[PDB]
């Protein structure tokens, strides 16, 4: 009451809209699903388990192409400053290494995703195809997706970063 | 001196017109009948080739063979609702295979 | 930028609205609706500014003044009122023999009021001492007369009933200068109205030949008494063959708008080339009244029946504006990065076309 | 010389006079404590005018229009009210805050208003009415101070964390994101008439200027202490060429725009200077303290 | 190229010297059309270490899926610990004999190699060996690419350069 | 000799026209000038007829005079 220092000061928050209400064939020519019809299906919204998140107002089953992920690829060497940018900046560990000689930095740019987040009880998994020549990660859906429910990934990490969601199944960190 | 680039159109007016006048449709036309159907064939016939070229760089193949123009026609769904009960030669059919039959084990 | 792309929907603050227009830029909107009141609503704010009890009779066309103190109003029961921007009562009350159609405010000149008696000449009202000046005519005297002013006032223009313009001054009245416009091929024309610009000097004229026409204040005054007619371009729809009732100028100088009756067919041209860009898709069932753009940004807005509909261009800045060094871009090309890896003692004190429409001093936050 | 010498000691409220704050009118002072009251005193004769009150709990920021005629409080009763400066009634509702309210101010041409609280999100509020318009984000704390600028068209805002934002108030997302490396905890923002500059009086004992036209680093504002509480900061360009800002070792500093320069000490306040403001038209200074000063000095001068 | 101390270079643009993320305004830029001399000044002999390798699993040979591969790798972090001085120690930036001076100097001790560093998509011829503009001195930069009985025996020859340390070493 | 060519939005233009140079190469003239296309663009004097398939001589036009170039359509 303008008397009293409250804590949790430090920040270092970049996408500033966290608030409290949340209120959610054949391969080559699947292409335009990507970019035209991928607009609505997802609502961004205030994650419960972490951070911010992709909530849903609508509905999407198994087996269904939903979103691709983009951003700025660049090769291993760009890893030292990025991660010493990033400690300056302060800045996630958004290393999307998509293999040991490529990775997908998105903290310069990047797209809709990097609103992701990791638990040990996700609702869809990763997948990657080549279209065109060029390989482009692409996810397909096991389960049906309900109204108000956000999209998380297993990272698949081999088992100081916790992964609090509060799951039971939940291994508290990344492994 | 030619009429079709009175409006920069490219589909034939006149050619429209005299076919429209011994096709006994009736015994007297307007002006802008001729110029407006060939807009019109003109829209449509745009409409539809957009799509093949479309499909013919889908399969990297210069020449667009009619599998592309079925596949383009049947794709979409309002050509779909105004090509009802149409057939094409050498069309063929787009994949389908119904749900209920897709067999899966662990 | 270039014509609205976007949908908006209705602005009604009440229910009943019968006229419109923009003040300088879109400040505020005047409406005059139909019970006696004179009520104001807020643009580019969605709001309300002051409710005017006018008179009884209601009344059909609204207009502002050059410092924007009055509120005047083409009464249908011939009440010639200030009324005041400020308290919202009446600082001038004056009657007139014949009701008025267009009222406007010199830019230059708010002493002498725009009127367009029917049936007689158009009358200037001067302000400071209540005096009517009659503006003189040629020819008949009991025709279907519209004046208005140029862009800056300095001429006026009146359109007569039978064929024939005339231009004078807004001050003077020195009636030097007339105009014949063209008799089609065997029957002559009559001229509905004339419409102006705030830059180019340019102005649509409506006849009764069902075309609308496109002149500029220039010809006239140059080419001496009375020249030979001669049009940029004869618009007209050549399908439908919708009236013309309302059409007002761009808000950039370069475009051409024209408004239909019941149709629902809003059209725009370009006066470079006289070719249609887009059409309006509007749903059946209304009258227009009143149409005029922001004087400055590409928008369309049309009152009709009580309501208003708004052909705009929404817009909400991206995501990738938080800073100027943060970008949020998809690029699939690897990264280009860096390649480049006082002391004074002096306060701070600093803090179309514009004319002269300003100064409502009308706001009342509570 | 700025010769800003007392000559009212003004003492009215009860727990503690913690905001006081000189409107751009320059004619009443709304001193506010954290006791529910707002009092009206004068300005160059220190006059008691009268003592409108109506809220729950305490206050966290006062402010009053461009005219100085709606008044704006943090009230921490989950709601705000604007009270009528001839009267003394409450006008219109701010009610939506879902916990205390902390950072509160108006917009220069007094067409909006503006409400901070703990939900992560600053809000506005209809004038005629006061109704719901919008829940935008400003940061992941607690916003301590923000404003409108001179021209009606930007917010500064400022929490705990250290990265300055300015937001665009006519699409509802930040500007200008000015990241600080070492992410030091900001107490108060205001606008430059300019709206160029901006002051982030932030919590590491220096006053970091910002300018947020390119994104670098201004000089480095010292000569006070400020660590802990929400110290603010006002201007004072009629003697002179003086910025003054509060400091945490109980005293009152005031510094130079580009030179670094301590130009004046106000002394006689015996706690942490947490608020200081200077009047238009006149070299006159009020500052408010904390717990153990609850007094408000009129630091009058010409020159 | 400059980001380690086993790399020396100097920037083409601004001639601004840059080494370990480290930047002066030293020299003129450089170019189009700007043929850059290199002249390592060591005519008289020297003493360098070449070898020291940490790791060994990696170091393997195993058929990939029709062909071998020499796995020969270097290490980084063991081999900038080992880092030393070593005589004529300075990587001279000439400019086609005349020289703006040295950027860098205190070159890592080891073998040289000339390093040509790119940012985006450009082109540059070379011409490197004993000699001074004339590319033939000795043999003309053989390709070894004709079908006569030399390259048999020179590819036997290589056959038996590494088949005498396959032999005498011993399979894991 | 010279003369000057009103537009519609009100810029004005001064260009040279020769005794005996016909109105079809100044029209020429001016389109390779400013872009403006002959079949978008006639002469008009003081609200007066002026074609194109003519002559500055068989009008008889006065130096220093202004032509209301009244804008035309494409084709
Ligand atoms: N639940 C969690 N708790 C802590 N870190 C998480 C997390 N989920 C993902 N991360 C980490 O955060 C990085 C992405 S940045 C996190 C996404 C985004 N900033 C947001 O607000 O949601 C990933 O590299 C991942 O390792
Ligand atoms: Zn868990």
């Amino acid at each position: 009451a303008r008397a009293e220092v409250h804590l949790r000061k430090s920040a270092f928050d970049m996408f500033n809209f966290l608030a409290s209400k949340h209120r959610q064939l054949p391969m080559p020519m699947r292409f335009r699903h990507l970019k035209k019809t991928s607009k609505e299906a997802v609502g961004v919204y205030r994650s419960p388990i972490h951070g911010r998140g992709l909530f849903c107002k609508r509905n999407i089953d198994a087996g269904e192409m939903v979103i691709e992920y983009a951003g700025n690829v660049i090769r291993s060497i760009q890893t030292d400053k990025r991660e010493k940018y990033y400690d300056s900046k302060g800045i996630g560990c958004y290393m999307f290494r998509i293999d040991d000689s490529e990775v997908v930095d998105a903290t310069m740019h990047g797209n809709a995703a990097r609103f992701i987040n990791h638990s040990c009880e996700p609702n869809c998994y990763s997948r990657v195809i080549n279209i065109d020549g060029q390989k482009h990660i692409v996810i397909f859906a096991m389960r049906k997706i309900y109204r108000g429910e956000e999209l998380t990934y297993d990272y698949k990490f081999p088992i100081k970063l916790p992964c609090n969601c509060g799951a039971k199944k939940c291994r508290k960190f990344l492994n | 001196k030619t009429r079709s680039s009175r409006a920069g159109l490219q589909f034939p007016v006149g050619r429209v017109h005299r076919l429209l006048r011994k096709g006994n449709y009736a015994e007297r036309v307007g002006a802008g009948a001729p110029v407006y159907l060939a807009a019109v064939l003109e829209y449509l016939t745009a409409e539809i080739l957009e799509l093949a070229g479309n499909a013919a760089r889908d399969n990297k193949k210069t020449r667009i063979i009619p599998r592309h123009l079925q596949l383009a026609v049947r794709n979409d769904e309002e050509l779909n609702k105004l090509l009802g009960r149409v057939t094409i030669a050498q069309g063929g059919v787009l994949p389908n295979i119904q749900s209920v039959l897709l067999p899966k084990k662990t | 930028q270039n014509y609205p792309e976007e949908a908006d929907g209705t602005l009604d603050c009440i229910s009943m609205a019968l006229t419109c227009t923009f003040n300088r830029w879109g400040t505020l909107l005047a409406v005059g609706c139909n019970d006696g009141r004179i009520v104001i609503w807020d643009f580019l704010t969605r709001g309300i500014a002051k409710i005017i009890s006018a008179h009884i009779h209601p009344v059909c066309s609204l207009c502002w003044s050059r410092d924007g103190h009055k509120l005047v109003s083409a009464s249908t029961d011939n009440i010639v009122s200030q009324w005041d921007v400020l308290s919202g009562d009446c600082d001038q009350r004056f009657r007139f023999p014949s009701p008025i159609l267009k009222v406007q405010y010199h830019p230059r000149d708010q002493n002498k009021v725009l009127v367009c008696p029917m049936k007689s000449a158009p009358v200037m009202l001067t302000l400071s001492d209540s005096k009517h000046v009659v503006l003189p005519v040629d020819d008949d005297s009991d025709l279907n007369v519209v004046a208005s002013f140029d862009r800056r006032g300095e001429y006026i223009y009146t359109g007569n009933a039978k064929g024939k313009i005339l231009v004078l001054k807004t001050d003077s009245q020195d009636l030097v200068a007339s105009f014949r416009v063209t008799t089609g091929t065997s029957n002559t024309t009559a001229i509905k109205s004339i419409e102006f610009a705030r830059k180019g000097s340019c102005f649509l004229i409506n006849t009764a030949d069902r075309i609308i026409r496109v002149y500029d204040g220039r010809e006239i005054l140059t080419c001496g008494r009375d020249g030979e007619p001669e049009p940029m371009q004869k618009l007209q729809d050549l399908v439908n063959r919708t009236p013309w009732k309302k059409c007002c100028f761009s808000g950039d100088g370069e475009y051409i708008v024209a408004g239909s009756a019941r149709q629902h067919a809003l059209y725009i041209w370009e006066k470079s080339i006289g070719n249609l860009v887009k059409i309006l898709h509007g749903t059946r069932g209304e009258l227009l009244l009143d149409v005029a753009w922001h004087p400055v940004r590409p928008i369309i807005a049309s009152i009709s029946s009580g309501v208003v509909s708004i052909w705009a261009q929404n817009q909400v800045e991206n995501w990738s504006a938080f800073a100027p060094d943060f970008k949020e871009l998809d690029e699939n090309v690897e990264y280009e990065e860096r390649e480049s890896e006082e002391d004074e003692e002096v306060d701070v004190t600093s803090v179309d076309e514009e004319l002269e429409d300003s100064k409502a001093l009308l706001y009342l936050p509570i | 010389k700025p010769n800003y010498a007392l000559k009212f000691t003004l003492a009215g409220h009860t727990k503690a006079v913690s905001s006081v704050k000189f409107s751009p009118n320059g004619e009443w002072l709304a001193s506010s404590s954290a006791d529910k009251l707002i009092k009206i005193w004068g300005a160059y004769d220190g006059k008691f005018e009268k003592t409108i009150s109506g809220h729950k709990l305490g206050i966290s920021d006062v402010a009053w229009s461009s005219d100085s005629n709606l008044l704006v409080s943090a009230s921490d009763d989950k709601t705000l009210k604007i009270w009528d400066v001839s009267s003394g009634k409450c006008l219109k509702t701010l009610k939506g805050h879902s916990n205390y309210v902390f950072c509160c101010n108006f917009n220069p041409q007094s067409n909006l208003i503006v409400s901070g609280s703990f939900d992560e999100s600053v809000r506005i509020w209809d004038v005629k009415t006061g109704k719901c318009l919008k829940t935008l984000p400003a940061h992941s704390d607690p916003v301590s101070a923000v404003h409108f600028n001179r021209d009606g068209s930007l917010i500064v805002s400022s929490s705990y964390d250290g990265l300055c934002r300015i937001w665009d108030t006519a699409s509802g997302q930040c500007l200008k994101t000015l990241i600080d490396d070492d992410n030091p905890p900001v107490s108060f923002v205001k606008f430059s008439p300019n709206g160029k500059y901006i002051l982030a009086a932030t919590l590491d004992n220096t006053l970091k200027l910002w300018d947020y036209s390119k994104g670098k680093c201004l000089k480095t504002y010292t000569g006070h202490k400020n660590e802990k509480y929400c110290i603010f900061a006002n201007f004072s360009v009629t003697g002179g060429k003086w910025i003054v800002s509060g400091s945490e070792d109980n005293l009152v500093y005031i510094w130079n725009l580009q030179t670094k320069e301590i130009v004046q000490k106000l002394q006689g306040h015996t706690d942490v200077v947490i608020s200081t403001a200077c009047h238009p038209t006149e070299n006159i200074i009020a500052s408010a303290a904390l717990e153990n000063d609850k007094t408000i000095k009129l630091w009058k001068s010409d020159c | 190229l400059g980001y380690d101390k086993f790399s020396y270079s100097w920037r083409s643009k601004k001639g601004t010297k840059f080494h370990q993320s480290i930047g002066k305004h030293y020299s003129s830029g450089y170019g189009q059309g700007d043929v850059l001399g290199f002249y390592i000044n060591l005519p008289e002999d020297t003493e360098t270490a070449k070898s020291l390798p940490d790791t060994y699993k990696d170091k393997a040979l195993i058929k990939f899926k029709s062909y071998l591969y020499f796995e020969e790798k270097d290490f980084v972090d063991k081999a900038e610990k080992s880092l030393k001085q070593t005589p004529h120690s300075e990587i001279i930036f000439y400019k086609n004999g005349v020289n703006q001076g040295v950027a860098y100097k205190d070159i890592f001790e080891g073998v040289y190699f000339p390093a040509i560093s790119l940012y985006k998509s450009c082109t540059v011829s070379i011409n490197f060996g004993p000699c001074f503009k004339y590319p033939p001195k000795d043999l003309t930069y053989r390709p070894m690419s004709d079908m006569g009985w030399g390259a048999v025996v020179e590819h036997t020859l290589a056959d038996v350069l590494y088949h005498v340390e396959t032999e005498v070493d011993g399979r894991r | 000799m010279q003369i000057f060519v009103k537009t519609l939005t009100g810029k004005t233009i001064t260009l040279e026209v020769e005794p005996s140079d016909t109105i079809e190469n100044v029209k020429a003239k001016i389109q390779d000038k400013e872009g403006i296309p002959p079949d978008q663009q006639r002469l008009i004097f003081a609200g007066k007829q002026l074609e194109d398939g003519r002559t500055l001589s068989d009008y008889n036009i006065q130096k220093e005079s202004t032509l209301h170039l009244v804008l035309r359509l494409r084709g």
